């Protein structure tokens, strides 16, 4: 199927404080791998996976220095922007960063993606074709045009483009003996009677990887869903429930589509 | 300024049975700013030694983490989990449903 | 591996 490259940053201003603190967390497909964290006293990148533990010294020395010149740069435009918008110091602000490259089942580059967030809103959005900048914001488009002027849209192309690709496949090279192991999930269905009148169906999908997932209620009502969440070893739950009337409980089924069943599965209580 | 105010799930890893072992997980989500408090409680004492996920966000930029830590439920014991945020006039408490 | 560099806003 298909695989993605994908990192995650936040900055986060500490007004009297000096130096914003800043996180950068990395992903392959729903994977974490890497870590960059400047909350210590010589700040690294270091591993989050174990197939990244016979990476060598010249790999982690480049994505600190990397890592670290991102930082500096964030905190600069926490700075600028607090000043576009006429804010005062008074306050802690927040900057993100979320960039990712995908491929198809092919293996080859399908969807690259960029885009920066000030305070939890689109502040500056990487367009689908990757060749030009677009901002809601009047004030962003201060920001928008020092980019379009730098030819910022050209760089980031060829990074989601050529070097995501490469690296990408590197690391599914690395580490496949788990991260191209699909892990169907574990389904069976509970009944819990509200009252006499009604009962409760639920039907639990559980111990499975990747994280996408589909859960039907569906009658020979309304539905409750829930967020998927993770276990904590890197497979996912979910759960799905439906209030049905007592005697008609077997009247009702579950269907669960995941990457991992050979063919979708039907449950009954 | 935008401010999201979490969602809390309270939940094991494995299925819950009494006398064996397992995973309690709080996984707070969708909140916003980041700067958040989380505790997990056993009868209403905060456990001492619990370890947190690293911080990352959604496509729609809100924050989420993982707090666990080890534990052996029973009949009668209670779990719970303890978040505090701005957007809170409150720290909400949610009870563990072994159920849910 | 991470990109270089982020723009300057």
């Amino acid at each position: 199927g298909s695989h993605s490259l994908k990192y995650f940053h936040t900055s986060v201003s500490r007004p009297g404080r000096g130096e914003p603190r800043f996180i950068s967390v990395g992903y392959v497909d729903d994977t974490q791998f890497v870590r960059f964290d400047n909350d210590a006293a010589s700040p690294r990148m270091v591993p989050r996976a174990p197939w990244m533990e016979q990476e060598g010294s010249e790999y982690w020395d480049r994505e600190t220095r990397s890592a670290r010149d991102t930082a500096q740069i964030f905190r600069v435009n926490l700075r600028t922007l607090r000043g576009y918008y006429n804010q005062s110091e008074a306050g802690s602000h927040t900057l993100q960063w979320m960039h990712g490259c995908e491929l198809g089942p092919d293996g080859r580059f399908l969807r690259g993606y960029e885009q920066f967030a000030y305070d939890g809103k689109d502040y500056l959005t990487l367009n689908e074709d990757l060749r030009s900048w677009t901002a809601v914001d009047t004030a962003a488009q201060i920001s928008e045009q020092k980019s379009n002027d730098a030819s910022e849209a050209e760089h980031q192309r060829a990074y989601l483009e050529d070097t995501c690709v490469e690296w990408l496949h590197k690391y599914l090279e690395k580490g496949k003996e788990t991260l191209l192991h699909l892990e169907p999930p574990k389904t069976h269905v509970t009944h819990h009677p509200i009252s006499d009148h009604e009962a409760t169906l639920r039907c639990w999908a559980l111990g499975f990887y990747p994280a996408e997932i589909t859960l039907t209620w569906q009658q020979d009502q309304d539905t409750e869903l829930v967020e998927t969440r993770p276990a904590g070893d890197g497979t996912f739950q979910k759960w799905a429930a439906v209030v049905v009337p007592s005697g008609e409980e077997q009247r009702y089924t579950c269907h669960v589509q995941h990457e991992g069943l050979p063919e979708p599965v039907t449950l009954r209580w | 300024m935008i401010q999201r105010t979490p969602k809390i799930q309270v939940y094991s890893r494995h299925p819950a049975e009494n006398g064996k072992s397992n995973f309690l997980n709080c996984y707070v989500s969708g909140f916003h700013p980041s700067d958040i408090e989380v505790d997990l409680l056993k009868n209403g004492e905060r456990i001492e030694k619990v370890e947190h996920s690293d911080l990352s966000f959604s496509k729609d930029w809100s924050f989420y983490l993982l707090y666990y830590t080890e534990f052996t439920p029973t009949e009668k014991d209670e779990y719970a989990c303890r978040v505090n945020h701005v957007t809170l006039s409150q720290p909400k408490i949610v009870k563990w449903d072994r159920d849910m | 591996r991470l990109p270089a560099k982020a723009p300057l806003f």
